[PDB]
């Protein structure tokens, strides 16, 4: 059984690799990406790196504006390392439970990193869940690793560890921080941050780069991400609208890629379904610039909605 | 009820709003509301939140009432503040558990998941894991269908970060309600964190809301909610006090004007009067005072 | 035929007060039931005792607002006086609840079960059924009583919600009003009135957040404020000669009229507190009544808070 | 001892107070004082409690040993300070309730409650211990067997106190075997401990509104003289008529509190070569230090470590 | 490292530029020479050391030659202070394991923490160990060697982690204390006072601290050389310049990260050595964490 | 039949201080008992040892407030000495008593127990009583049956109780739970001296995080606490602490290296000073010198820094 949050990776659908030739340079569109060159081509290097056994100790940072594919690089990562390769998308924010503690919700993320090949693609997670089902314990995590190890041993199966992105790193405290030092340190997969900040107090005064500590940043490479060109911002959503199935006119693009400059490439692109549906409802095919500018008009973005209720006060 | 007067968002097949179902003005937010539902009606919601933010008293806990109640009858609601998950009695996760059981229902009459928890209780984490089961199991037989309504989550900016990691836990289930939250706050930091953060809700929480926005009521517009409420109350008040008491529903606060209807009645009652007049209304403002009035009156008394 | 948990010290200052003294129009008379002016107040009263009876109550409160010592306190048992005689009053303070031997839960359900009780006439609370069935009072102790009470209902051997004050509303954690909301959304509950004397207030067990009163926004809404106000010198003189009545304490108008406007520099209460020690010293001074010699050497030999603050900060 | 002099407060029969039971000057604090024992004795001390505002070394703890002395011989009297409260081995409440229990005595010849307690607990203090002497010490109250004496509970420093323990206070002024608590303070409008509301003497509004507030300012050169001379007698001390008058002014100067402690180690200064002098006085005062010279040194140097 | 195999002195403590490994830092090589001596004449009782300097000065370098120059069967354990806030460990349960670490026992040589491992870490477990290890000693089958430990980021250690540290030298079968900071005067963790170095002024009275000075273009370029000539990376001369030039702009730890990534670009461009082309591509492909901040205040002060 | 568990490493850089260096009138002598200046704190010093033998100290405590290198420690030390020889010694920090693994009511008790001895002949603490019976832990229980034995023997005339000093430093680090314990304990008929030392004026009481008072001390206890200054010495009694020192060490020194020596003790402080003195002469031991002259001196001075120095130079930088 695949326990991947299916949800978590709905937005990169199209994303079937970094679309790099032979050498090692970017396409204007290649493997569902679009734009974003210096940063596909030095995603390129670290997939070179990881399949050199180079990045031992070593981790990435991904750092840019939000939306400028942040998850989308961290995804392609996973693409291009290998042949179904386990990718784990999680929050920095996401060990902060008052049911759960932050050691079983990294452990979990971590054994959703870590794959295995029998062709059976099957992660350590996606086999944990399979012995409990009540709860995920430390003792039920040997009785998985017992037969995991004894596979090797036999030739039957493969380890594949992956990638394991994380946004909102900051969010991570001083704690957090020392767990995935050990983590890196080992069959372990690959570390991603992605930090939309710059200088900033590490949880739990002292200041730092993107809130991580200096201990970990001494071994961590960072690759930017840049905002995207209006044609580059036309080029995505029309390929999240081909992927999702929505018919868009070209005079209806170009506004909604403008939105987008002037917002969000996450909102703009999040706007196609309500565009669509409005469509529906008048018995249409296809999205008309007035169907992008009454949903934009309907709709507004978390920066110009909290500003409406500032500007009221 | 204090939104008794609400039946649904008062529209029409090709969703324009009417300016009907008890609903009156904010035609921006009614029609927004119901581009939401169709996407819930067909299940492009998955991942997504709704976010009301307006001002106190301009329509966005009816408005999110309309929407469960257009979106058919038995639909389960839950309209808890953000003030309401911290308690001495609960836990803040087991509170938040509670709301989104009561917004998940389960037909044979139409019995919410928390329900069936109340029958065994004085809930115990026990409890829930052989209910979960058993309603799976209800679903193979299709003996019993799962109808998830609406969670509405006032005053937002209240909950901390522990609580909204909960949240999208809650959200990733197939089984789910549909979030509608509120705040009145822009520009907040999210309480647990250090950072600031539009709504005081997370980065990642405000790249999946659907936000809608409330604006003011005019003279016209409070007059008629102000007369549905009178109605709703069985107060005959005279139209001269409907424009004094719409005066002061913008002067100070609708939910004040409201606040005043039940007392007036009485005011006029004792005085074996016919209908709520103008005298019964410049009265009880005297005698009940507005927030705003209330802490003045308090910081010009700290000042001498 | 069973015994009485009610703080008497916590209402002997309020002895005097019978009830709101309004006449049938609902308007306030000078002085009538032991109330002196206070006239909007005491009216705006009459509104929420009419409110209560009249069914119209539901999930809301009240919010007595005004500067210390301007009648909040003697209001709230007039609405306990008025809804009749033997109806609960409890009289609490916000930091009551802040305790390391009982838990804030605790604290809090005994004032519930303090400010509700019933007609057997046995006039009596619901706490005085839990020590007299306890002569530890537990979750298991309570419940025993709630089934017996529920025994005499369904029969016929009458519920009476009374009235629960908090005062220094303003001390109470964000959880402690929550608390509160739940239990004031049920049928039999007791009116809960609150008290305050500050403005826009930091939320306790919150920060950053500031609120009319330190109250949440949630509570605050189902919350119907009454303001009171400052005595004068004149309305002042007939309380500290009302409460003399009261104690059967002699005292001259020229003493009361030096009293009243002590009254004016501190506050109503501390005015009144000296009306003992002085009769006290006319003891010993082998005279009857309060001269104004005595009020002037009372006033010498104790001090206000704000004024032994002063002398301690000038000194240095 | 250091108020080993006090045997009351020295007032008359019309509570006026005549230099006598070991007390000098601080006229307006005791017949305030004198007031409290007759609310006392009369009945109307319950619901309120006493403060003594002032300085230290103003005689805040000689009044309440003298208040004490003066409601009777065979009284209790309990001084605590603010931060004893605050110890390792103890609770806050802990410490309060042994203060409390203290404070009550039972008569059969007289005994605290704390003795009671304390003799059954080494047969710390088990709770089932202190719920049984309460319903024990009531029968015999019924009966007619033992009589309860309310004493004196003395707590200075009152603003390190929080608002758990004010909560404390206020529960077990309630009961009716409840002392007469004397609280006293240095400080004005400062911060209740455990909330972030500022408050006259850091004592909450809802037990200010119930208390008997009392001043004590310092002392004159005449006053401080004889509480010196006092001293002197109670240590078997011999001086010189000139050294009490450089001592006093060195007790006016900075304290009285002070001044004492020059007392003890001047003496041995003059045993070191009959009746101490000026220059015993002077010597000793170069010796030690006063807190007020003790941190402006230290201001000094920390002035001079920013050039 | 795998270059620092000793300090590089003479019979007279006198550093040599580029021997045993290390490159210049003379004054510093020289001042931790001394501290060898008092080691070894058996005079650092009731002492520790302190190496205060900005990023990539060798702090850490000179650490690891110092127990180079002790033996090459002396134990050596280089924590971070930022290392002792552990989920699975406690703040003083992660100093005693760095501690034991530091603490190697003679057969072959053994760690009293690998001892431990074979056998978090019970305190049960401990005191068992220790009455062992009591017998060993006084017998003589085995030698206790006390080794070196290491505290980068000493800044971050708070108030009863520097308590410990005090217990913990008290000891006789104790190892050598080196700590390392950027920061000047900062706050004492777990308390409102401020110190030079964050370290309890009590310590600091014990500490003989030493100073590294950053180093120039020349002293740059044999610390590039060296791990080139370790990484089993070839490159030019103009290449070496650039690198050295940008080491110097932005840390010695960026230019270090930038050989593993120029080495890949040649050889994917079919190249003998890591020419230019390789240094600046790899440059701007990845940054450094002073340019990465830059940027990100540029977006997020109009955002 | 003995062993005492004494902190050497504490009293090391104390070794020469004998007595306090006082005549019979009570006054100072310039250079005596191993310690130079310093004479109004040693003259008062020997008031509060007067006292402490007239038993007139009963409920009091005594204050150091002085910079560091003062001889704080030192005058302690002769206090302890000047008492009697064999007088039990226990120096201390307020930091000492924080650890997450042993709770501060023990490390309080451990170092009250060091600062109490018995006489027979062999003089010995409490606390070397207390670990020769576990061949493992301290325990309130094991401590009960010591103590009983230890009362046994003056209930029988055998050994007088002999208690001494305890040294506490840093007394603005101790919090108000650590104040109260101390002042409970101070009452105590058979309890040592209890002197504190501050280089710090008014400062925040820990615990209250709001009440400020002098050196960090709650007031009912500074209420019964005796004060002495410590001063900065002259660079003549600088020269004079610094030879004494070389002398105890065996480290033989020029008089123009303790004068570079002596001058850069007035530019930091006196406790550097002489912790350049070991560093120094194993210096001379390599290029062959059996004496310091000023260019080890120097050398050590430019090699060595101390804590104001060093975080100034990373200031520059950052
Ligand atoms: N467009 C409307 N049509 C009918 N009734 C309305 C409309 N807008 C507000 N009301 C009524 O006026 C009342 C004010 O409450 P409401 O607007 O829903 O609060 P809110 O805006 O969501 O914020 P708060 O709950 O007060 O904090 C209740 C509601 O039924
Ligand atoms: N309007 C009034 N009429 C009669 N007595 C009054 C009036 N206002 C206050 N008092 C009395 O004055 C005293 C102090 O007033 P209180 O009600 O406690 O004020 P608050 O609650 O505002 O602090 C009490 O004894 C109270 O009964
Ligand atoms: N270069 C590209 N080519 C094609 N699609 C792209 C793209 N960059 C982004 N996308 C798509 O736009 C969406 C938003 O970008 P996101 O990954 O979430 O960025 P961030 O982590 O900062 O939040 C999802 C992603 O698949
Ligand atoms: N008016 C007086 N009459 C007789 N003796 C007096 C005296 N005032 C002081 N003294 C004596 O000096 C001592 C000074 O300490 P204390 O009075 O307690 O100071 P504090 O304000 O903190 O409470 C106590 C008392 O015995
Ligand atoms: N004197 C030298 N000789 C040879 N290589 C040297 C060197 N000083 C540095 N290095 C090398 O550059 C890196 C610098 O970091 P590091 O040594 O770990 O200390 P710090 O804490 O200050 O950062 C690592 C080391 O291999
Ligand atoms: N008057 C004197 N005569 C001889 N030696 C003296 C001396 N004063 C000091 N010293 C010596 O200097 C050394 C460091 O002084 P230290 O006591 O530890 O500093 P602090 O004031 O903070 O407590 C050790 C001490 O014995
Ligand atoms: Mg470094």
């Amino acid at each position: 059984k695949s326990t991947t949050k299916t949800q978590r990776i709905a937005s990169h659908s199209h994303v079937k690799g970094l679309g790099l030739d032979e050498s090692g340079l970017a396409k204007q569109a290649a493997s569902g990406l679009v734009g974003q060159e210096n940063a596909r081509e030095a995603c390129g290097v670290i997939v070179e790196l990881i399949k050199s056994k180079k990045m031992a100790g070593r981790a990435v940072l991904l750092a840019g504006p939000p939306g400028t594919g942040k998850t989308a690089l961290a995804l392609a990562i996973a693409q291009e390392l290998g042949s179904k390769v386990p990718f784990c998308p999680m929050v920095g924010s996401e060990v902060y439970s008052t049911e759960i503690k932050k050691t079983e919700v990294l452990m979990e993320n971590f054994r959703r990193a870590i794959g295995l090949r029998i062709i059976q693609d099957v992660t350590l997670h996606d086999l944990d869940v399979a012995n409990a089902r009540t709860e995920i314990t430390d003792k039920l995590r040997g009785e998985i690793n017992k037969v995991v190890n004894k596979y090797i041993d036999q030739g039957i199966a493969e380890l594949v560890p992956g990638v394991l992105f994380v946004d909102e790193v900051h969010m991570l405290d001083i704690e957090c921080f020392t767990y995935l030092h050990r983590a890196l340190e080992s069959i372990a997969p690959i570390v991603i941050f992605a930090s939309n900040r710059g200088n900033c107090v590490i949880r739990g005064d002292i200041t730092s780069p993107h809130g991580i500590p200096l201990d970990l940043l001494d071994r961590v490479m960072i690759i930017r991400t840049m905002l995207y060109t209006p044609q580059e911002m036309k080029q995505i959503i029309k390929i999240r609208a081909q992927t999702e199935g929505i018919n868009i006119s070209e005079e209806a693009l170009n506004h909604l890629g403008e939105i987008g400059t002037k917002t969000t490439l996450r909102y703009s692109v999040q706007l196609l379904t309500p565009a669509n549906l409005l469509a529906k409802i008048n018995g249409k095919d296809s999205i008309e610039k007035e169907h992008v500018e009454e949903i934009s008009e309907l709709f507004y973005d978390a920066k110009s909605s909290a500003k409406i209720l500032a500007d009221q006060q | 009820g204090a939104h008794s007067h609400i039946r649904g968002l008062g529209l029409d097949d090709a969703l324009e709003p009417r300016q009907s179902q008890g609903m009156v003005g904010q035609l921006a937010a009614r029609r927004a509301a119901g581009v939401v539902l169709e996407m819930i009606r067909e299940g492009k919601i998955a991942g997504r939140a709704v976010l009301i933010a307006g001002q106190p008293g301009t329509g966005k806990t009816a408005i999110a009432m309309g929407m469960a109640q257009a979106l058919g009858p038995d639909t389960p609601f839950t309209a808890i503040a953000g003030s309401e998950i911290f308690s001495l009695e609960m836990s803040k996760t087991e509170a938040l558990t509670q709301a989104f059981r009561r917004s998940i229902g389960v037909r044979i009459h139409t019995v919410s998941l928390h329900e069936i928890d109340v029958i065994n209780s004085r809930i115990k984490s026990e409890v829930r894991e052989q209910i979960n089961a058993k309603v799976a199991e209800w679903r193979e037989e299709g003996k019993a269908e799962i109808i998830p309504g609406v969670l509405f989550i006032d005053e937002v900016h209240m909950l901390d970060i522990e609580s909204f990691s909960f949240l999208n836990r809650a959200l990733e289930s197939d089984m789910a309600p549909v979030l509608i939250m509120a705040t009145n706050r822009g520009i907040t930091r999210i309480r647990g964190t250090s950072y600031q953060s539009p709504h005081g809700i997370p980065i990642d929480l405000l790249d999946r809301l659907l936000i809608v926005s409330t604006t003011p009521y005019s003279e016209k517009d409070t007059k008629q909610i102000l007369r549905i409420r009178c109605e709703e109350e069985d107060v005959e008040m005279s139209e001269d006090a409907y424009t004094v008491l719409t005066r002061i529903g913008l002067e100070t606060s609708l939910r004040y004007a409201i606040q005043l209807i039940t007392a007036a009645s009485l005011v006029c009652r004792k005085r074996k009067g016919t209908e709520v007049q103008v005298d019964d209304i410049k009265r009880v403002y005297s005698l009940f005072l507005d927030e705003s009035r209330s802490t003045q009156y308090m910081k010009e008394y700290q000042d001498a």
